């Protein structure tokens, strides 16, 4: 009924592994860049 | 330029305005002024310089007579070395759309007086030079940025 079966699960594994790695590696690069805005601090200094 | 300092060297001492704070100038005391003079205005850290139609000897002679204050302990001959100032990549934006123009200032950490590289750097800074509305130079100026500007 589904001869691929085997190669299908084999890939699945591979997918889960890249997908784990790559998703994490990007969680970094998303934060890294965003940090600038998250750490940011502002103040309202009217005139005298 | 003050703000530039205030955040480029932020947190350190270099990152302060020369004129000092509003609170300080409101409370400094005869006392505090005294100390500054006393603690800082010391001969091993002062330099008598001059140029003109003067004889070297004649000059020094005067020094010997008024710049007396001869010292005892080694402390007084020592130049207090200063704490390092940490550069920090960052920005500080002060907005007021009510102003006619906007000033921006970008910078990297410099090398420090001693370094023989400052020469190269100044050679560079010359390549880009500077420009300003009145410059008769115009579209023919040599500074790429000046030209585009
Ligand atoms: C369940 C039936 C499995 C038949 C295929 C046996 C080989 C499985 O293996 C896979 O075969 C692919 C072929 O398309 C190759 O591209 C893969 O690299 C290989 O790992």
């Amino acid at each position: 009924a589904e001869p691929e079966h085997d190669q299908r699960k084999r890939m699945g594994l591979k997918m889960l592994l890249i997908s784990a790695l790559l998703t994490s590696l990007l969680y970094y690069m998303k934060r890294h860049k965003w940090s600038v805005l998250k750490s940011r601090k502002m103040a309202y200094r009217p005139p005298k | 330029f003050d703000y530039l300092h205030a955040t480029a060297f932020q947190g350190t001492a270099l990152a302060r305005t020369v004129e000092g704070t509003t609170e300080n100038i409101k409370h400094l005391t005869r006392a505090d002024l005294a100390s500054y003079i006393d603690t800082h205005f010391k001969a091993p850290r002062m330099v008598l310089a001059a140029a003109g139609g003067i004889s070297h000897k004649e000059l020094v002679d005067a020094a010997r007579q008024h710049f007396s204050g001869v010292s005892f302990t080694y402390k007084e001959d020592a130049v207090p070395i200063l704490p390092r100032c940490r550069f920090t990549g960052s920005e500080i934006r002060a907005r007021d759309d009510a102003l006619p123009v906007a000033h921006v200032a970008l910078a990297v950490e410099g090398p420090g007086w001693a370094d023989p590289d400052n020469v190269v750097l100044h050679v560079a800074n010359a390549i880009i030079g500077r420009y300003d509305r009145t410059f008769g130079g115009g579209k023919h100026l040599s500074s790429r940025l000046a030209a585009l500007a």
